[PDB]
């Protein structure tokens, strides 16, 4: 409960223990919002550097492609190019859930490097990436495609990954993606996403423009930017095939390479993740006149609609088929309703996350009666900003690219009941004794999507915010 | 679908037939996958001698490391110094990674900052990072001391660490009493606990090259005590009780203890402990330096010793038996202390836990991996407990370092079947653990999918994986655990036992089958 | 047959084709056995609500027991006293039981003697037993003191003995100074834990019924500690170091922690350590009496209120947060000293702890036994874990105490599902298990044949135990652990939590099946 | 040690004693001398323990339910009286079985009558006709019942053989009372005699004199293998090898129909002579069945075991028992060429029960091995003749040795290995004495037979052997 001049008074005291100009950077960084102004571009910036010393919260271009993008893709070999760093940190730490028989047909949970040493950055590593290509075809010979993951020192010392992969593609008749998402380049993940669609689009997308032996129907969609955590991508296809659509391709959770080949074959792209996959949405449109439509299936207000308005592009028998799987669901996301809801209602939430789901998820926490209070995204462009001030309450507290000390100072004023974020978060604010849910590794439960994964959001918000253990935190003596 | 009193989470809700058959779907339509008996060919290949050959012939591609890069050691060094802030001059990305490695394996906050270097700054370098980088870590975080290191964008483009920081001072971005030690610590050379030695002995220099003329060796009457790369909060604990226990004065130099256990009461503390300022500046001052890591801790030896002129003594890992014997005896005759009738008796303690589990340890094969200084210690410790440690496997190890091993199983019968590799990672793993099938792996997390690989081949050929290294994700506070001295000793040695019999329960626990041996007393 | 290099033990010799066919052979000519359908059926209907009924309908049949008899306890504690030696008045075959019971679960030696009575003595009495009995045990084995308890046979023939040890002083078999305490112990009263009562009841009368008008309470500054029938060395060892770091003066009457606990150094020593006569004669003059486990000690609370005059604090035994917090405010009230750091900063680590894994805890389902205050502070602190304790046996149990702990379940929405059982068995629990199925069972090594017999049903139906209590023959060491104050808590959460991820971890390894979820980060 | 030095330890360690103690124990401590023979002439057995000197021994419910009755597999075993006794022996003793257990089978379970005061206050009889029943209801297969009386029960003058008499009619079972009490006799030796005895009253007598069974003339008894480990397996595999069929084993995995059938067999196979020597003799007396004496320990006893058993036979039994003999022969030489080496010499101690005592030593002089002293907790006279001559000259035995005696002989003795029981493990293990458990083998066997000689030397080196022995001693001392 704070009104807009509490707020912005608050922004200006945090600020007073900056230098000059890291004040005056971070200041356009936060803002109330206001729904007397509509455009992100009168009121906040974002997608610029961070400052030096700040404590960003943000990752890399290489996180944004391999990490985000290409590592889900479960029936090809993801190269780390580079030191061991890069690759052993970003081993497994993302629950991109995918079917397959690790090490022999899928390699989403294995770390594969050149594992660069100063020899490799004196005389290059492009003669090492072409054995090691070798290698990795004589030991996995069932993999479908490599890509070539390039880590800092790859384009710091001239070395020619396109040349390495166009010639290794040849000889092997094999798909050989270069992805030159070098940690150094653009101010965050978010680079690593275009980069990372504008490999796809080069090295991959095109192989089938000439091909016809694929057997269409009206109803064949993609799922376009769902990363299936903790399976989030199943939870929301069930419901597309259960509402009649025929879902060819899930990018890229859970995701092969044949059904990224495939889809610009669909009907319509149904786009989840804006932020990271909106370039090859506007590419498939313009080139193979694939439309494309932003949804949401966090929570069942957003879920229903969604559904309403994916049917709404197909005929009278996919709208009946819709109308059906919401009478389906509706006395299970009911139940979880009437048990849980009573139990969160009030409650104020801030979250900070990525690209997404920092406005995504908010109506669900409208669902379970919660109020988002504030929110943030690392990495999330003014565009994000649009949508997020339409699903943000009058005067609550937006902040982008938040320092660690920013965070901790918002927090301690605003005293949330909860707070969703991430792993560099989430041990601070326990012992703040503020209950913390993971909201981008969903604290290793999940799916949060669609209406089965509602019942599982719903559970994790109420076991922590009404648990024990933060009753006990001050000592009886003192 | 769910029953909202029993809801499924992720497991085993895609186990209900509508997302299994929508599953099946899913594969047949549109993912052109191989077919399974290809899939079973293939898999039965991957655990064969000739696979392994081929395995073993690798040498550009390298699969499932077991070793990190040298900054998140320079951090973790850095964090054990009093209200220090862990810096890394260079792109942000990696002090992201560095962060979450930490906070998933000790369940805690883990501070370090970036000064956010950017394609721009590769082309006219990170001087004006540093300057504003400095200013605003120093004035936004209010530590006492900030700890600077590198990610490889810096070292490639050559940024000069020193030349940089001494700018800031010189045009006032902060303090010139401020310090501000740092190291080169480039990610294409060595591996993280190479960063951990960098930093130490960076910060070693800063505070006592310039100063060493009052200097006089033994004059505080303590001794030095240089962990390393130490990931067990039991670890820091154990060493500075035994040292109090005997009475002898002491000095511990990075000891992130505190700060990586705050108590949950309401408020976060960036900073907690620490080693302080003055006790480095003091260093010298002590009879003597003990590096409990020496094949990890080269540099910061040649500095204590060509600079501080200390003689630091030939000891092992204080692992095990003869090496905590060997180490207190040690510290017996430096400082003058008698080994104390408390720790003679938690010696005989273990000994006594030897001879009461040692007919289920005997004989006993397992593989592990770790660093080089834990490796050798869990090596020889398995060898006094009459285990046969099979498959020894070190990728950041170096020849010097094997062939010491090496000397260590040639003294014991329980050495003739184990081999020592170097250079090598988990895949390569994967393979002596299917062509030579120990009992039990010793790992960290990364083990689990080994495990997973072997149960795939049929129960009888799996391998259990127990948890003991660096880092530990999957279970819930073993970082708080020992592994040195005699209490690790202890420790380790149930941990080794009960996982036997845990899996002996297991495999005589079917009814009227195999319970003719599930025995209540074991 | 046997192959040299690759020797089997029974499991899994018994295995080979040649011994299950003759195994077979025997059953199928000699044994006259019911056809496997026939068992398979029956096992079935044991798995019924129906059986259950009849079960729960037992009146005069006891089937596994949780509980033994009374002189194990006295035994176990005399064995806290200064070179004390336990002498079980009786016939000789009980003390060969209660010393293997002992060996089996602290895997050390267990002194104690018997006097050897035979069927003669139903005629005359066992005075001359008892002459030459401690005549001889005081010459042989050298103790200070000797603690006399009964076997049930004395019992029920009659025998006095306050006036039997009276005429072995008189006769001159044994000094008269020499102590002899001594209490009444029949195995058909109560359980174990009485046993200890009664016998710690007589320890304290003996010095200090005839000595009390001396004495002035408060006059030493200490409190008494009296930690009943207790089998972990660490809870020992935490409440004398908890007091320690308060400046808390104390006498922790009865503490057999060092002679179960000697070191394997070359010398086997029959006693160590212990509660001194001193102590128990000076303990009137405490501050007052703390009883670690008030359910068993109802005698000694009326001694002590009755005799020495303290006012017995009424605290729960010191397991979880709540009781710890409760036991060390009590504490600082009668002492006057303050809560220390040391202490509040492990309490706080110890919320971290519950902070960190309160996710997979959450909503947990147990089945529990053991002895009545380990289970209610087991029960308290899982509802303080947000688990849910549905299955509270305590065989030894009664009406107060059950009230009590319905009580506590009732201030918790975490007790909604639980139920207290009295007087029940772990057959009866057995049945529990397979109606009202939990996620895992906390008890003695007995529940490893309750989790064969779910597994026997099917996989999904498997309770996995978790091993914390008394005995534990099954695993080796886990005597030493502490389940009381922080240290406690910690260890029993660190154990449940990381007892869920093992087995998720277990039934998330199956490839392209379960290990979708076989998640490297927990 | 010499002669004259063992008779000085011996009164050296007597000095501690009050008079009384010293003159009895005496008795029971002798040196082997080849010159005397016969036991009676020089050493006292199978009398009562001297008060508070901490015997080893257990009492004669221990010998009738844990050693007789507790392992035969189908039928439920009541322990009659308070808690203790049944917990105390529930699954300490590894005598193993093949069953569902619960269903068909029941040895690891503890069934109890759990006395109460009032119980004894009025008598347990009414009790224990309603637990007879509560059993029937809950466990429905199994084939036969007995109570083993814990002391309480003759003390008060409840009278156990009326219920079993009455209930057994009424429900048309085999229910068998067994005065056992633990103030009975003077160890578990007579618990043994009063097992043997309920077997012939209630179970031969009861259900064993008529036949429809198909006879062969290679039919015999396993008389005295509890199966501690699989013991009676790795025994029972080599006879039926050899040509014969075993019809039963008394009592490990022993079902009480092959108990029965045993009146049938032709020859009854005894290895533990001690505690079923006396159905034995019964058998003998009323069926015309010989028994012999066997010895499953090592290759050389059960060579020759196995060529005394076959002789009994024909000459198609004896051409069998070559062909085995033959077959293992690799096997066991294997054995002893790895494992005598790294044994030979070396000396050892034992103290176990009324038959370990001798019938291992040949398994340990197969590996080269010494014994050098040994004793029973319960052996009579004539275990003490057939153990004279199975030790060397001039060594030391004990007859129900006091802990102060064992410890005291072994300081002065200093073996390399001693072999006792769990009582015994933990004292010598802190001297620095490696320790093997001789009753539970360490929870490692079988040690019968050739595949138990195996396991026995394999265990025996790794621990004579192991590397903690050399670290008891810290180099600051
Ligand atoms: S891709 Fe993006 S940071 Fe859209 S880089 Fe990040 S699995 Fe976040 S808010 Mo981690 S733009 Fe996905 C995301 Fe959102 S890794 Fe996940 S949770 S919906
Ligand atoms: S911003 Fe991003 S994560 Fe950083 S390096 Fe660059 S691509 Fe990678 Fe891998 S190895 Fe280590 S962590 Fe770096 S310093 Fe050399
Ligand atoms: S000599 Fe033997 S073991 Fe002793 S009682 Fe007698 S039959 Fe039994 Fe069971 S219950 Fe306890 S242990 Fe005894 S004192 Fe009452
Ligand atoms: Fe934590």
């Amino acid at each position: 409960g704070m009104s807009r001049e509490e707020v912005e008074s608050l922004i200006q005291e945090v600020l007073e223990v900056y230098p000059e100009k890291a004040r005056k950077d971070r200041n356009k960084h936060l803002a109330v919002n206001d729904p007397a102004v509509t455009q992100s571009k009168k009121c906040i910036i974002s997608n610029k550097k961070s400052q030096p010393g700040l404590m960003t919260i943000r990752g890399c271009a290489y996180a944004g492609s391999k990490g985000v993008v290409w590592g889900p893709i479960k029936d090809m070999i993801h190269i780390s190019h580079g030191p061991v760093g890069c690759g052993q940190y970003s081993r497994a730490g993302r629950r991109n859930y995918y079917i397959g028989t690790t090490g022999v047909n899928a390699f989403v949970t294995m770390n594969f490097t050149s594992d660069f040493q100063e020899k490799d950055i004196v005389f290059g590593g492009d003669k090492k990436l072409a054995k090691l290509i070798d290698e990795v075809e004589t030991l996995f010979p069932l993999n479908k495609g490599i890509s070539v993951q390039s880590e800092c020192p790859i384009g710091l010392i001239g070395d020619d990954i396109e040349s390495v992969s166009k010639v290794k593609g040849a000889e092997l008749s094999k798909t050989i993606v270069p992805v030159r998402c070098e940690g150094f380049r653009g101010v965050s993940q978010s680079l690593g996403h275009h980069i990372a669609n504008d490999a796809v689009r080069d090295w991959v997308l095109g192989k089938r423009d000439e091909d016809t032996t694929f057997a269409s129907t009206p109803y064949d969609v993609a799922i376009i930017g769902d990363y299936n955590i903790g399976g989030d991508a199943w939870s929301s296809r069930i419901l597309l095939e259960e509402m009649g659509l025929r879902c060819v391709a899930q990018w890229s959770g859970d995701g092969s390479i044949s059904e990224i080949e495939l889809t610009p074959k669909v009907k319509l792209n149904l786009v989840h993740c804006y932020r990271s996959m909106n370039y090859i949405s506007r590419h498939m449109e313009e080139k193979y006149g694939i439309p494309w439509m932003e949804y949401n299936f966090f929570g069942p207000t957003k879920t229903i609609e969604s559904l309403r308005a994916i049917a709404a592009k197909f005929d009278e028998s996919i709208q009946k088929k819709c109308e059906e799987v919401i009478a389906k669901y509706k006395p299970e996301w009911e139940a979880v309703v009437a048990k849980y809801r009573p139990r969160l209602e009030g409650k104020r939430v801030m979250l900070y996350i990525g690209g997404l789901r920092p406005r995504h998820v908010i109506g669900a926490y409208e669902d379970l009666g919660m109020e988002v209070v504030g929110t943030g995204y690392e990495f999330a462009h003014n565009d994000d900003y649009d949508r997020t001030m339409k699903e943000m309450g009058d005067s609550t507290l937006l902040y982008d690219d938040v320092t660690g000390y920013e965070f901790e100072e918002f927090v301690k004023r605003i005293k949330p009941d909860l707070i969703g974020s991430g792993i560099k978060e989430k041990f601070i604010f326990q012992k703040m004794g503020i209950p913390f849910r993971e909201m981008h590794s969903w604290d290793y439960s999940g799916p949060y999507h669609g209406f089965d994964g509602f019942a599982i959001f719903a559970r994790d918000m109420d076991m922590t915010l009404n648990n024990p253990c933060w009753k006990k935190l001050q000592a009886p003596w003192e | 679908s769910q029953q909202v009193d029993k809801i499924k989470a992720s497991y085993p809700l895609f186990l209900d037939q509508d997302y299994k058959d929508m599953l099946a779907k899913k594969r047949d339509g549109f993912e052109e996958k191989y077919p399974q008996d290809k899939i079973d060919e293939v898999f039965q290949w991957t655990t064969t001698k000739e696979y392994q050959e081929l395995n073993f012939q690798r040498e550009a591609l390298t699969v499932n490391p077991a070793k990190a890069c040298q900054p998140l050691g320079a951090v973790l060094c850095a964090l054990g110094f009093e209200k220090t802030m862990p810096y890394v001059h260079g792109s942000q990305g990696c002090v992201a990674y560095y962060r979450s490695y930490f906070n998933r394996h000790f369940r805690e906050p883990v501070s370090c900052v970036s000064d956010s270097m950017t394609e721009d700054a590769a082309v006219f370098g990170g001087q004006q990072n540093m300057k504003d980088g400095l200013q605003n870590c120093k004035a936004t975080y209010k530590p006492d001391m900030i700890a600077v290191s590198t990610t490889c964008m810096a070292e490639v483009i050559g940024d000069d660490l020193n030349a940089f920081i001494n700018n800031s001072k010189k045009e006032g971005f902060i303090p010139d009493e401020f310090p501000v030690p740092f190291a080169h610590t480039p990610s294409f050379v060595g591996s993280h606990v190479t960063g951990w030695d960098n930093m130490f002995e960076g910060i070693a220099r800063y505070f006592t090259l310039k100063s060493m003329d009052d200097k006089v060796v033994g004059s505080n009457k303590k001794i030095n005590i240089v962990p390393g790369f130490e990931t067990y909060l039991g670890n820091f604990r154990v060493i500075k009780r035994m040292l109090s226990e005997m009475g002898v004065g002491y000095s511990l130099l990075s000891d992130p203890e505190e700060v990586l256990d705050t108590p949950a009461d309401g408020q976060f503390r960036m900073y907690a402990g620490g080693t302080t300022q003055e006790e480095m500046k003091d260093a010298p001052n002590a009879l003597n330096t003990v590096l409990l890591q020496p094949w990890h801790l080269e540099k910061t030896k040649k500095f204590v010793e060509g600079t501080w002129k200390h003689e630091v003594p030939k000891l092992n890992i204080p692992m095990g038996l003869d090496w905590t014997d060997e180490f207190l005896m040690k510290v017996s005759e430096i400082s003058g202390q008698p080994i104390p009738a408390s720790l003679t008796k938690e010696r005989g303690r273990l000994v006594d836990m030897m001879t009461d589990s040692h007919t289920w340890l005997h004989g006993k094969r397992f593989a592990l991996w770790g660093d080089p200084d834990f490796v050798m210690g869990l090596v020889k410790f398995l060898l006094e407990l009459g285990c046969e440690p099979v498959h020894i496997l070190c990728h950041n190890g170096n020849k010097r370092w094997k062939k010491a091993v090496d000397a260590i199983l040639a003294a014991s019968p329980y050495g003739k079947n184990a081999t020592v590799y170097i250079g090598k990672d988990l895949w390569h793993l994967r393979s002596l653990v299917f062509t030579d099938k120990p009992d039990f792996m010793i790992g960290n997390s990364y083990g689990k999918f080994i495990q997973r690989d072997t149960l795939h081949k049929g129960k009888e050929f799996e391998v259990p994986l127990i948890r003991i290294g660096f880092p530990i994700f999957d279970r819930h506070h073993l970082h708080r655990s020992t592994t040195l001295g005699y209490e690790g000793a202890m420790q380790i040695l149930t941990t080794l036992v009960n996982s036997i019999l845990e899996r002996l329960d297991e495999e005589t626990r079917g009814m009227q089958a195999t319970d003719y041996n599930h025995d209540l007393v074991r």
